[PDB]
């Protein structure tokens, strides 16, 4: 089917800029700059403006100095290689990338829309025809970054930002990383995390469909399945697998739902026999047409609404390290 | 409210090469387990990482009136008591509480062993005591490391397993992922005749003798004893037949010594892999030999 056809073409598009990462590409002088919506408690964000195209981007300042410290600095310079070298719809992207000195600019694609956080939280909980529409981009995400052995390891609302067309967009790869094999770091969300992750018995490609159990869950009841107010008892409940589901949801929804929230690895969808058809070909999913969902066909029910001067140091410093960007 | 991410400090899991000692006597150690047996990352550790564990834990002597832990500050490490008398306090808001105490008995910051994050609850002492720490960077390297040793082993006898030989290293992963092991002291039996075949074994020590009562040989009667069809060793499997067909066990098999076995039940398999016939198939040219050993006269 095409859908080999796509992966390969796409694992080739990859590979070739996974080996090559397309380092300082566009200049700085090329852009303006805009407002300055970027604090929060980490990194300087800053929209701008392009020259002769005059389009809208997100640019991420990260002072090459300000690395070193805080938690990693590979988490990085590997977050960059990677969004660099991939290509989906329902992925942001990253459209320049830039350092000297100043070095480790960002130039992320910018959609004038809304938080998927802000807006689930609002309304309460979602219908669940509106949440298997959420629902089929993240499978077909994850069907993409696997075929090319990347694990996205933070789903949440939080990390999902709807487009000005209705769409998902998946943002924040601080955690993603290429993994043939098993990988170890006890990272993500609290509510999300999977019973391999918080027992490190090794993990890969499952804990993502595992979060997205929980992510549709909370979508479709307003609540992650195994909330609690300490920590402690949110893995307690977590490890222990033990699920309890709202009145209101149907039949096919808890079915499939009991398979993504599999504590038993032989047991749970997408990382059996089928793979990821195993969730495509589910009953809750009937309805879907994937194909339609890739291409953005479909009409999402929900279109969202829509400082300082810093400078160089005319000098180039870190560079001596973070040559690789 | 918007849930922030965590992140434990990243390690190379697989071992970088050998390159924590701290005393302690049998009934300390034995009162350490018994403190530790509910804690869920302590709860189902093998045998052996709750000894290395328990050996790393370093003894942390507290003078009357000092606090082990503030509410807040930032965690590293998770206690059990030794010795000793403490007052729990918890503040909400603007009020402090008073809310319980510990009598030479207890453990707490467990929380701490999985990330950095702020203390909960002060914990100060009443009196001299003494408590056993452990820290999380520690813990998390004692335990990866374990589990990935663990890992590379269950592959290598899989691998090393002439029936697998055309799997893919993920769908072996799959199986390291799930696969189980037990402990068979000499003599014990492992595999009972007649009874239903579930699972398949993969000998990574000892030896097991396998026997058939001769009587399932023509129509009513006969030797009704015990025969050794086979003797198997390590890197050894046995049981395969359950892979392919579903019929009662031919024959029963027993541990010959102390054994050690991986075991995977054929369901399992199954849902993971797909049926093992095809996977027999999957390398063409070995399919008839793969054939004659599953059902062959050896």
């Amino acid at each position: 089917e095409s859908v080999k056809e796509f992966l390969a073409k796409a694992k080739e598009d990859f590979l070739k800029k996974w080996e090559t990462p397309s380092q300082n590409t566009a200049q700085l002088d090329q852009f303006d700059r805009i407002k300055t919506l970027g604090t929060g408690s980490f990194g300087r964000v800053m929209l701008v403006k392009h020259k002769e195209s005059g389009n809208h981007y997100a640019m991420k300042i990260l002072d090459k100095q300000k690395v070193v410290k805080l938690k990693q600095i590979e988490h990085t310079l590997n977050e960059k290689r990677i969004l660099q070298a991939v290509n989906f719809p329902f992925l942001v992207k990253l459209e320049f990338s830039f350092k000297d000195n100043s070095n480790l600019y960002m130039v992320m694609e910018y959609v004038a829309g809304g938080e998927m956080f802000s807006h689930l939280r609002r309304i309460g909980r979602f219908s669940e025809p509106h949440a298997r529409f959420y629902a089929a981009q993240i499978v077909l995400t994850f069907e993409y970054l696997h075929s090319l052995d990347l694990i996205y390891r933070d789903l949440k609302p939080e990390n999902l930002l709807i487009d000005q067309q209705g769409y998902i967009q998946v943002t924040d790869f601080g955690f993603a990383k290429r993994v043939k094999g098993r990988t170890w770091t006890l990272c993500g969300t609290p509510e999300y995390l999977a019973p391999e992750i918080i027992l490190s018995k090794g993990y890969n490609k499952a804990v993502d469909w595992w979060a997205l159990g929980v992510l549709i869950y909370e979508m479709a009841a307003g609540y992650p399945p195994f909330f609690a107010d300490q920590p402690i008892q949110i893995y307690e409940k977590i490890v222990s697998g033990k699920v309890r589901f709202p009145s209101h949801f149907s039949s096919d929804l808890k079915d499939l739902l009991r398979n993504l929230l599999q504590v038993d690895l032989t047991k749970r969808f997408g990382n059996l026999k089928n793979g990821v058809n195993d969730i495509k070909n589910h009953k809750w999913f009937a309805t879907t047409d994937w194909i339609a969902i890739y291409q953005r066909k479909v009409e999402a029910p929900f279109i969202p609404k829509f400082e300082e001067e810093i400078r160089v140091s005319i000098n180039e410093k870190c560079g001596k390290e973070f040559t690789e960007f | 409210t918007r849930r922030v991410s965590v992140c434990a400090e990243t390690f190379n899991p697989d071992e970088e090469e050998e390159d924590v000692v701290h005393p302690k006597t049998d009934e300390q150690r034995c009162r350490l387990q018994e403190a530790c047996k509910d804690i869920l990352l302590f709860k189902n550790l093998d045998q052996e990482q709750l000894s290395q564990v328990l050996d790393a834990m370093f003894e942390k002597i507290v003078k009357t009136d000092e606090h082990v832990i503030d509410q807040g500050d930032d965690g590293d490490n998770f206690y059990v008591i030794e010795r000793g008398t403490y007052d729990i306090l918890v503040t909400k808001d603007n009020q402090t509480r008073s809310v319980g105490q510990y009598d030479n008995r207890g453990s707490f910051g467990e929380l701490a062993l999985m990330y950095n994050t702020p203390r909960a609850a002060t914990i100060i002492a009443t009196s001299e005591g003494s408590l056993w720490g452990l820290d999380r960077v520690t813990f998390r390297r004692i335990i990866v490391k374990n589990n990935a040793k663990k890992r590379k082993m269950f592959e290598s006898f899989i691998e090393s397993v002439p029936l697998f030989k055309s799997l893919e290293m993920s769908e072996r992963m799959k199986i390291v992922d799930v696969i189980g092991e037990k402990i068979y002291k000499d003599g014990e039996r492992i595999i009972a005749q007649g009874e239903k075949a579930d699972s398949f074994y993969i000998i990574e020590s000892g030896e097991v003798s396998i026997l058939i009562r001769s009587k399932t040989k023509s129509n009513k009667n006969g030797g009704n004893q015990e025969v050794e069809i086979a003797h198997c060793h390590k890197g050894q499997y046995f049981g395969e037949l359950a892979l392919v067909t579903n019929k009662p066990r031919a024959a029963s098999a027993y541990g010959v010594g102390d054994v050690k076995c991986l075991v995977m039940d054929v369901q399992a398999f199954e849902r993971l892999l797909g049926p093992c016939m095809d996977i027999m198939k999957r390398n063409i040219s070995h399919y008839e030999e793969q054939l004659v050993k599953m059902f062959g006269s050896n």
